[PDB]
């Protein structure tokens, strides 16, 4: 792909096959020319030094990247673990926010703050289906004006949308399953996320710079598991031993 | 008694005198760079010693040599500023003049031709700033020192680990500065092995290699036992002593005395038994000689064949050839089991080799596999592996660890090893097994030295100047040498090439750390161990993380990071220093018989392991006199009680073991270590606020923090201050202090609103007046974050500790609205957005200031030029510089078309892209650059520019002559009282009407002749700038290849504080935001005063830090002395009954040292001092000789306060009172940049990966969360499958499953239709793509 | 003298 | 140290005792960015093994369990049998002292009701079932698992028991990385001795000769069951029988810390068999006091 | 491969010895590959000897004038029209490789910071499908035929 400004930036896997390519057409090239044979063995086993360097490299001289000083990346270092599989053991994920948490103690125990600078973000979507709905805007692209401007009436369709719908709040390092909960929202104005205090505990979390992540369940199967399954008065035990973890802190 | 003491003095508790002065705070590195750019007449250290090391070159066997005269640095061309604005280095051409001289071809080897080249320019090296910062590319840029392993041997043991079974394996190791290393060792058998890394071999193998036959190396180690055969039983020598430890096998008898007998010890007696009695040939069987060892190799003088030789057993039969052989004098290897062992002889029996030739192939075939060895080809290689010059080198202070270790006479030598080194250090080894030595630590700070610029940026260059010398190698015999001159062979793209890419890019080479006074400070004063040659933030392991008992007085231990590489940073401490080689020092007061002196004695790190140090609070009648019998000291790493006439030094002041961060804590000793390792380093965070002022609560050593580093403008020469203004300043010098000939004054110009590193704002303000006499090492100028001279990072509030409402129930804080009223917290951030015109292929870009279909609206404030005004308020969204970029092909959809011909609109052949505010930030637009590739025509607007621009250029050359000429004829016509009567006629005349008329020939005139020099230079002088400073506006600037013209724009946006905002004071009590209370919900006390901050009290049992409780009531008593000097100035009341209320104020110790008032002015003095302390009188309270508990008591009842600290606050709603009075105070509170404009963040929809799928962010909408696979088995613990499905299918991954669930959600539908991912097609293409065929089963 | 070298350039050289 | 740090902190540190009090908190955060990164190493090899095991039957049929009794730490129990049983099926019925008697039914779930009942009357020891003898294919029943979850039914069937049983062994560890004579065995109450499983009588001086390790201490109390366990050492001098009272804290059994002297079980002569002098052990002098 | 040449077209007849002749057929093809396949994007053969002679030319501008040269003032010391030498500037330099470390060296790649751009919005995707229920409209109010000139013209 071509970054902007002139230059290329390529992968390192065309460096692995722009030499098995050479040292095989010099090998086809040096065959049709009759070589005497000190030369043509020196060439099979110079093409079979490339062609190992492509599938695993590293289990011989670790032929190190030109222009630069650092080893290429096989075929085999793609697949071979980073800790994590190539495919899902990551997936970054779409519909998602985070900023800092505070405290908030009004809350009841089923709620979470949110400002009004992330839900009318997180749920973009879910407002152009209402501005054409009630009848406000007459297309999609004249209803994406109406979420820039802020006119009055995208926070009367804001409101409406996150009426019921839960929000699945998740910490950092989340090391035991109520890392993951899920809260109602309540739009507040500001820029971080309010969180009951007898949630606390079981995040683990302070308030003096915990950031915590904030997904949205979309489909119709989803949120009646953020309020059946994930919701933060389901877990009132926690699962190590019977005993309660919404204990006053 | 200073100007800047006089205007607000510093109430100063603090009981032990202070004898040193705390020293320049960057002598790190100002120092070790002008030893690298500095002409040295001798082979010292520095950029000379580097190019001695490799000249002179002579030719490959062609006698052609070139040979090095001297260098010189010339000057750059760009200044700093105006290099921060072009984006490129701020360096200076080195230019080298070389000789090249041909030798004859065959005749007397004399001069035959020479050329003396004039400098060959060899590359650029970049310059330090006045303040230890390089300017690399326009962003200055810190090399932090660096703490290796210093070269040299250490014996280490490796115990425990070794094979499972003890037996420790005492190995040896030399390391040199640069070449291969060296390594003896031991095994489970005891037979030295030595060994870079490769496979080990026998140890005596390096010694064969060195020409040793086998006859020495049993003659250098070992002891012979002589042995004669005196016609009957062989009668032994003896040596008494030899004795020691064995176990008796005969009947010892001599004298015909039987001193013991068979099986028994020897006793200390049996030993002097020989001693007086001197029994030295003794009669012993020939049958214990049935185990012992020839020491020499005996041949036969009848036969001609060697019958024994070294290493060999003595048995009957070889006991039977001997004899009758012509053989007497027996030699044999004395080996004890505990004393001396036989570590060596058993290394001669697995050694396979027999001498030189075959010892040095069986290093080579290690050394080298596979190839084939040659007697030409593995002498060589050996012979320059330790003892070329060129290949090895130990070092100047490797040669001192080396001799230091040995106990060798000497300390310098030669750099390459030899046989007696390698030796050496394989006999001090063995007697480390036996055991009379000891094993070295590694984390001993005499192990380790320190690396600054000055001794990187040279190991660099000389990588960089060798990798040329090869090449002038090569030159010099290929051609013929009439017509080369040494400037056709020289290359500048090498040397150039090493020396910029390791100042531009490393470990070490990193940003400055730029939002402080103190930030910058504590960034060049740093000893990193990482980097190029040092440890991993992942191997590295807890021996080296540690803070060993030599770090005090050397390296802070309560200052490093806290991340995943603590105590791998170790911030420097205050009073430590580096020695010749490279080793910290520290300064002691040397202590005579009883008395404590003055002499200051920089002592090493192992110098201190001698001598009993004393302790810095150890009183002192007067006289030096310890008052007590003993005191404490510390001798070998341990403190104990040492009589009073055994101590030999004391140190100098109570805070020499902390670093210049934690040094301004106060109230240190009564935090726990780790909550005052996390305040230090939220201390160098601090965002410097609108207006800061200073802390109640000090450490004294602010002053020192603020003047030795940059950001203030501090006097140079002593004066009258002229013209203050804005942007200038101008000190009119004293006559004392003023050169004699045409001298004038000073002018500090001030750097007004301009942008750092972190995007925060830095300038100065004046804070002099007008005929305010300022003196040499005043202060002028504040920067940002200080003030007075003094360094405020932030602002100091009435604090209260209580539990309320629960808006402060973890570490969360409660402000209330006065606080964002006054606007004390408010910061200002300058941000730059770039606009660059790329040239592409279908066309170049263009900076329009008409954009295809944009509303009029969004084109208000651009000009006809296309740029904004530089003034207006943009916000989000808004359009900063037009831009259109063409485009053609339009090929657009069916219904596309059929939309048009109904409305026949015509196409659109440009596409826009313009720059545009990001998103959430709005503020004033400050500034506009405007560069222009050499070729192009300017617009309309970047001529203005230009032309703007020059007039100050030239405004500022003419201010300097018109102001300055205001200092200079002023002085001379001042001068002109003597030399002819000329008052009235001194201005008759007009006064450049003098090179006719002058004065007579003496002082007068002395200047009359000497301005006549100045008359002419300060003329053309300044026209010679100007014109030269015309064309650096004019002319083009070089931009990249392929840009036509860039524009930068700077904002300024206020940010004001809210909730989530990170606080914290000094003490390691972090905080958020959580709420802005309203002014009349705020407790109050009985005088209806709210308090400005709640925090939580439930943070003090828990982290220890009884600091942050002991500065509120040193806050509260401050500022009672406060309200007292604001009441009795307020009714003007008078300076007399004011003067003595302060003089009262002052004194309020228990034996202080403040020295203080009554000798200031009448009125003048006293009505400024009282008037700079309405506020607050500050207090001063050093690190450990700090304001005991019962000294804050007695503030408390001078501005008649509760003595407990504890008032009793009201409800603010309620009205009713809170029971169990309640704390209040006031904390110095910082403001961290954890903002959290910066940390929000939100996402439906953006762009998207280019192998891979997935999310990420460049386009103002960064990527999403990560969703882990942590935070999966927390969607499996649940049974949430349906949530799972679609947060890794839908959400992320799925081409063509989701952007119907886009459509599906506009469409008041929640469905999806899954798929599968992408991620997961690029897996089977890539197992695949080796030979593994992966497929999928349909069914 | 067949030493377990991998590197064809020493393989080559000799 | 050998000299301690006696200053607090509403008093000062001088500079020699703040210095050594940093090794103490330097070595503190060494080792909790230590104790994480090797926590959650620990917690990836557990739910990658324990990852696909899956509730999914409702019964199996199998009787076999395990016998769940308070671990009884020496002196002390560690864990009452209710911590251990709370919320497990019963393998088969229990019965009171009285045989003929169950008071429990069939395998039934173990809630509040029937383990106060447990300690209302005096039971001992029950056999519940464990999922580690479970006889179901590729998965667990939902009886064998038991009760215990967010919410306090049984297990339902289709829950995922692999990965819920991973995280809260992992979930710790992230936070915990870490006179005394004895020679008379004291217990803190006062029970009947009752000896199981052991070889050995009185001797003549009233001592029951110590024959090997396998002679421990059982405090029986006054309900049929125990409350404390102990050993027998060489050298064990004893002081009752069994079933003999003992009052809190009387020696029963004892042995010297320096002294494990070998008991004599029968007198007679000694002869040297494998002990002359050289042989095995050195000939060594004194006089017939026997030092 | 170009030394099996060398000693194909040899002729000692000539006199000369042969590493003064083979040498110049090895050091010949040993540089004709260097110019044809060492780099990623392979520019020709007439265009390498061009850059080589504008290093070997932008030295001596090098130590000669001191500071450095400009692309005005290589014109003069070369004799091109100025305007080539703008175009030869910008093509000698090579590829990144999507695997170096960004600056900090962070746990990160310079390869998920490149977004892709053959994709479109799904907002453009929502319009153009909101286009056909329109036209499927606005031409449906039109007559029998008078629509069906309209969806084949
Ligand atoms: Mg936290
Ligand atoms: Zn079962």
């Amino acid at each position: 792909v071509p970054l902007d400004g002139g230059r290329f930036a390529t992968s390192d896997l065309n460096d692995l096959y722009r030499r098995v390519i050479n040292r095989n057409n010099r090998l086809k090239r040096l065959l049709d020319l009759a070589a005497p044979d000190i030369i043509v063995r020196n060439e099979k086993r110079m093409l079979q030094e490339a062609v190992d360097a492509l599938l695993d490299n590293g289990r011989r001289g670790r032929a190190i990247t030109g222009s630069n000083k650092r080893p290429l990346k096989s075929l085999a270092d793609m697949i071979k673990g980073k800790q994590g599989r190539f495919r899902q053991n990551g997936k970054r994920v779409d519909y998602s926010g985070r900023s800092v948490i505070t405290v908030g103690p009004y809350l009841r125990l089923h709620q979470c703050g949110l400002p009004k600078k992330m839900a009318l973000e997180l749920f973009k979507p879910f407002i152009y289906g209402k501005l054409e709905l009630r009848g406000l805007a007459t297309t999609i692209k004249a209803a994406k004006k109406m979420v820039e401007r802020e006119e009055a009436v995208v926070w009367d369709i804001l409101d409406e949308v996150i009426r019921e719908h839960p929000v699945l709040l998740n910490r950092a390092p989340t090391l035991h399953r109520l890392g993951i909960q899920a809260f109602e929202p309540v739009l507040i104005e500001g820029k971080a996320i309010q969180l009951h205090p007898l949630v606390c505990a079981a995040y683990n979390a302070d308030f003096d710079g915990d950031q915590m992540a904030v997904h949205v369940p979309l489909t119709l199967e989803a949120q009646l598991e953020a309020r059946a399954l994930m919701m933060s008065t389901n877990n009132i035990l926690s699962p190590a031993n019977g005993e309660p973890i919404i204990v006053p802190s | 008694y200073s100007y800047t003491e006089k205007k607000r003095i510093r109430k100063d508790f603090g009981k032990r005198p202070q004898v040193l002065d705390v020293p320049y705070l960057l002598s790190i590195q100002l120092d070790s760079f002008q030893k690298f750019i500095e002409q040295d007449p001798e082979g010292q250290y520095g950029l000379e010693a580097a190019f001695r090391s490799v000249f002179p070159i002579q030719s490959y066997s062609g006698n052609s040599e070139l040979q090095y005269v001297s260098y010189r640095l010339g000057e750059p061309v760009f200044d700093v500023q105006e290099c921060q604005i072009r984006g490129v280095t701020y360096s200076a051409p080195l230019r080298v003049k070389l000789r090249l001289v041909i030798y004859e071809r065959e005749a007397p080897e004399g001069t035959v031709k020479d050329i003396k080249e004039q400098e060959v320019y060899m590359g650029e090296i970049p310059l330090m700033t006045d303040n230890g910062t390089f300017v690399i590319n326009g962003t200055e840029r810190v090399i932090v020192s660096q703490l290796h392993r210093s070269p040299g041997v250490f014996f280490d043991s490796d115990k425990g680990k070794t094979h499972s079974s003890g037996k420790v394996l005492y190995n040896a190791r030399i390391i040199p500065y640069r070449g291969s290393w060296l390594d003896f060792e031991f095994d489970p058998k005891d037979n030295l092995f030595v060994r870079d890394r490769r496979r080990k071999l026998p140890a005596t193998i390096i010694l064969r290699a060195l020409n040793y036959t086998t006859e020495q190396i049993l003659d250098l180690f070992f002891e012979k036992v002589i042995f004669e055969i005196r016609d009957n039983k062989l009668q032994m020598e003896l040596v008494p002593e030899r004795l020691r430890g064995e176990t008796a096998s005969f009947d010892i008898e001599a004298n015909g005395k039987v001193y013991v007998e068979k099986g028994r010890r020897i006793t200390a007696r049996h030993i002097r038994q020989l001693e007086k009695d001197d029994v030295k040939l003794i009669e012993v069987p020939v049958e214990y000689i049935a185990g012992k060892v020839v020491a020499k190799d005996y041949i036969d003088e009848s036969t001609g064949e060697l019958i024994c030789a070294a290493n060999m057993e003595l048995s009957l039969d070889l006991l039977a050839k001997l004899s009758q052989s012509g053989h007497k004098r027996i030699e044999t290897l004395f080996t004890n089991d505990l004393d001396h062992g036989p570590y060596i002889s058993e290394t001669l029996r697995v050694d396979p080799t027999n001498d030189r030739l075959s010892a040095l192939v069986e290093i080579y075939r290690m050394m080298r596999p596979g190839e084939p060895p040659t007697r030409e080809a593995a002498e060589s290689l050996f012979e320059n592996l330790f003892f070329s010059e060129d290949r090895y080198d130990l070092s100047a202070v490797g040669r001192m660890k080396f001799n230091r270790s040995l106990l060798r006479e000497e300390i310098e030598g030669s750099g390459i090893l030899s046989k007696d080194d390698i030796i050496d250090v394989m006999k001090k080894l063995i007697d480390i097994r036996n055991g009379k030595g000891e094993v070295d630590d590694i984390d001993h700070l005499g192990n380790r030295r320190i690396r600054s610029v000055g001794e990187m940026a040279e190991n660099q260059f000389r990588v960089g100047l060798v990798r040329v010398e090869r090449a002038v190698k090569e030159r010099l015999s290929l051609g013929d040498l009439d017509t080369l001159m040494p400037q056709d062979m020289i290359n500048a793209k090498p040397i150039s090439a090493a020396v910029k890419e390791f100042f531009g890019s490393s470990q070490l080479s990193q940003f400055m750390v730029q939002n402080n006074p103190l930030s910058e400070i504590t960034h060049k004063r740093r000893i990193s161990a990482l980097g190029p040659g040092g440890l991993t933030r992942e191997r590295a392991g807890f021996e080296v993380r540690d803070v060993h008992p030599t770090h005090y007085g050397r390296v802070c231990p309560i200052e490093t990071p806290e991340g995943p590489n603590i105590g791998l940073i170790n911030s420097l401490s205050v009073y430590a220093q580096t020695n010749e080689y490279g080793f910290l020092e520290t300064p002691y007061r040397k202590v005579t018989d009883g008395v404590v002196t003055d002499e200051i004695h920089y002592l090493s790190a192992i110098e201190e392991g001698n001598y009993v140090i004393a302790q810095a609070n150890s009183n002192l009648d007067e006289e030096g006199h310890f008052v007590e019998d003993l005191v404490t000291c510390r001798s070998k790493g341990e403190s104990s009680l040492f009589s009073r006439d055994q101590v030999d030094y004391m140190d100098v002041s109570t805070q020499q073991v902390v670093s210049v961060g934690a040094s301004l804590i106060p109230f240190l000793e009564h935090d726990d270590a780790n909550r005052a390792l996390m305040g230090a380093n939220m201390q160098r965070q601090a965002v410097p606020t609108l207006r800061a002022d200073k802390p109640l609560v000090g450490t004294g050593m602010e002053r020192a923090v603020a003047v030795d580093s940059g950001v203030t403008a501090v006097a140079k020469r002593g004066g009258v201050v002229q013209y203050v203004d804005a942007s200038r300043i101008v000190i009119k010098v004293n006559e004392d202090e003023m050169y004699p000939g045409e001298a004038g004054i000073d002018i500090y110009n001030l750097t007004k609103y301009t942008r750092s590193n972190q995007n925060t704002c830095i300038n100065q303000m004046p804070c002099v007046s007008l005929g305010e006499p300022v003196e040499r090492g005043d202060v002028l100028a504040d920067g940002p974050s200080t003030d007075l001279g003094e360094l405020a990072l932030g602002q100091n509030m009435r604090v209260a500790f209580m539990p309320w409402n629960g808006y402060n129930f973890e570490d969360s804080i409660l402000v209330s609205e006065r606080v964002v009223q006054e606007d004390r917290f408010t910061t200002i951030h300058i941000q730059e957005l770039a606009c660059v015109s790329r040239d592409t292929k279908l066309g170049p870009e263009e900076i329009t200031a008409d954009i295809p279909n944009v509303g009029e609206a969004a084109l208000s404030k651009l000009d006809e030029s296309g740029i904004v005004y530089i003034g207006a308020e943009v916000t989000g969204g808004d359009i900063l510089v037009g831009k259109v970029t063409p485009k053609g092909e339009t090929q657009l959809t069916p219904e596309e078309k059929l939309l048009r011909a109904i409305f026949g609109e015509k196409a659109s052949d440009v596409k826009d892209s313009s720059l545009r505010v990001p998103n959430g930030v709005s503020g004033t637009v400050i500034d506009v650059q405007v560069f222009t590739r050499d070729g192009v025509e300017k617009d309309k607007r970047a001529l203005e520019i230009e032309e703007m621009q020059l007039k100050q250029a030239k405004k500022d050359l003419s201010e300097e002559l018109q102001i300055l000429e205001a200092g200079l004829f002023s002085r001379i016509r001042a001068v002109l009282v003597a030399g002819g009567v000329e008052a009235e006629k001194l201005d008759k005349l007009p006064r450049d009407r003098w090179l006719e008329l002058g004065l007579t020939d003496e002082e007068k005139q002395n200047q009359l002749e000497q301005l006549a020099e100045q008359y002419d230079e300060l003329k053309h002088e300044f026209e010679k700038k100007l014109e030269a400073k015309r064309r650096k506006i004019t002319q083009g600037d070089d931009l990249a290849p392929g840009v036509l013209k860039i524009v930068k724009v700077y904002l300024a946006v206020k940010r004001r504080i809210q909730p989530g905002d990170k606080m914290a004071g000094r003490h390691g009590n972090k905080g958020v935001i959580s709420k802005i209370n309203p002014i009349e919900d705020m407790p109050y006390d009985e005088n209806g005063t709210p308090v400005d901050i709640v925090l939580n009290p439930l943070g003090v049992p828990s982290r220890m830090n009884i600091g942050q409780i002991l500065e509120t009531h040193l806050g509260m008593a401050a500022k009672g002395i406060g309200d007292k000097i604001n009441a009795m100035l307020k009714q003007q009341q008078e300076v007399a009954k004011l003067r003595e209320f302060i003089q009262r104020a002052y004194d309020l110790g228990a034996d202080v040292r403040q020295k203080v008032d009554l000798s200031t002015f009448s009125d003048e003095e006293v009505m400024r001092l009282a008037e700079n302390l309405r506020k607050g009188m500050p207090i001063a309270t050093p690190v450990f000789d700090g304001a005991k508990e019962a000294e804050i008591k007695e503030l408390l009842k001078l501005g008649d306060l509760p003595t407990s600290g504890q008032i009793r606050l009201y409800d603010g709603r309620t009205g009713e009172q809170f029971e169990r009075p309640v704390t209040v105070g006031y904390m110095y509170m910082l403001k961290l940049n954890h903002l959290v404009d910066d940390k929000m963040h939100a996402r439906s929809t953006g762009s998207y990966s280019l192998v891979t799928q997935q999310p990420l962010g460049g386009k103002a909408q960064f990527g999403g969360q990560r969703f882990g696979e942590m935070e999966v088995w927390a969607l499996e613990a649940y049974g949430a499958a349906y949530t799972l499905q679609e947060m890794l299918t839908v959400k992320s991954d799925d081409v063509n499953g989701r952007t119907k669930m886009y459509k599906n959600i506009v469409d008041g539908n929640h469905q999806m239709e899954p798929g599968m991912p992408e991620s997961f097609n690029v897996l089977l293409k890539e197992i695949r793509s080796l030979g593994i065929n992966i497929e999928l089963e349909d069914e | 003298e067949i030493g377990r070298t991998t590197d064809p350039v020493r393989m080559y050289m000799r | 140290i050998e000299t301690p740090i006696t200053a607090n902190f509403r008093e000062g540190l001088n500079v020699l005792q703040y210095f050594i009090s940093t090794h103490g908190a330097r070595k503190g955060l060494a080792d909790t960015a230590l104790k994480t990164a090797n926590s959650g190493y620990l917690t990836r090899r557990l739910v990658d093994v324990a990852q696909d095991l899956v509730v999914t039957e409702d019964d199996c049929g199998t009787h076999e369990g395990i016998m769940m009794t308070p671990v009884i730490e020496g002196g002390d129990v560690k864990e009452p049998l209710r911590d251990r049983v709370l919320g497990r099926v019963t393998a088969e019925d229990v019965l009171k002292p009285g045989t003929a008697d169950i008071l429990v039914p069939r395998n039934t779930l173990l809630h509040e009701q029937w383990c106060d009942l447990l300690e209302e009357n005096s039971v001992d020891a029950v056999k519940v079932r464990s999922v580690v003898s479970c006889d179901t294919d590729f998965g667990v029943c939902a009886h064998c698992y038991g009760r215990d979850l967010a919410r306090g039914h049984i297990i339902n069937k289709g829950e995922a028991i692999g990965v819920i049983a991973a995280q809260s062994i992992g979930e710790p560890g992230t936070q915990l990385t870490m006179a005394a004579a004895e020679s008379s065995i004291q217990v803190k109450n006062k029970g009947s001795i009752k000896l199981s499983n052991v070889k050995s009588v009185v001797n003549s001086s009233g001592k029951l000769v110590i024959t090997s390790r396998n002679t421990e201490l059982k405090l029986i109390d006054e309900f049929g069951r125990t409350k404390e366990s102990y050993k027998v050492p060489y050298g064990a001098v004893l002081a009752k029988g069994d079933g003999e009272q003992v009052a809190g804290g009387e020696t029963v059994a004892n042995w010297d810390p320096h002294t494990m002297p070998v008991i004599t079980e029968v007198s007679g002569f000694v002869r040297f068999t494998d002990m002359i002098d050289g042989q095995t052990i050195t000939r060594q002098t004194d006089e017939l006091t026997g030092l | 491969i170009g030394l099996m040449k060398a000693v194909d077209k040899f002729e000692y007849r000539r006199g000369y010895k042969f590493s003064t002749y083979a040498t110049w057929w090895i050091r010949q093809a040993i540089t004709r590959s260097i110019a044809d396949q060492a780099r990623t994007i392979r520019i020709p053969v007439h265009m390498i000897e061009t850059i080589n002679k504008l290093n070997r030319i932008s030295r001596q501008m090098l130590q000669e004038m001191g500071r450095e040269p400009t692309p005005e003032e290589l014109a003069e010391r070369m004799l091109m029209p100025e305007d080539k030498i703008r175009k030869v500037l910008k093509i000698a330099k090579e590829p990144i490789s999507m695997e170096t470390p960004i600056g900090d060296d962070e746990d990160s790649h310079l390869g998920d910071f490149i977004e892709d751009t053959t994709l479109e919005l799904p907002l453009d995707s929502a319009t153009t499908e909101s286009l056909r229920a329109a036209t499927h409209d606005v031409l449906a109010g039109l007559t029998a035929r008078e629509a069906k000139v309209l969806r084949m013209r």
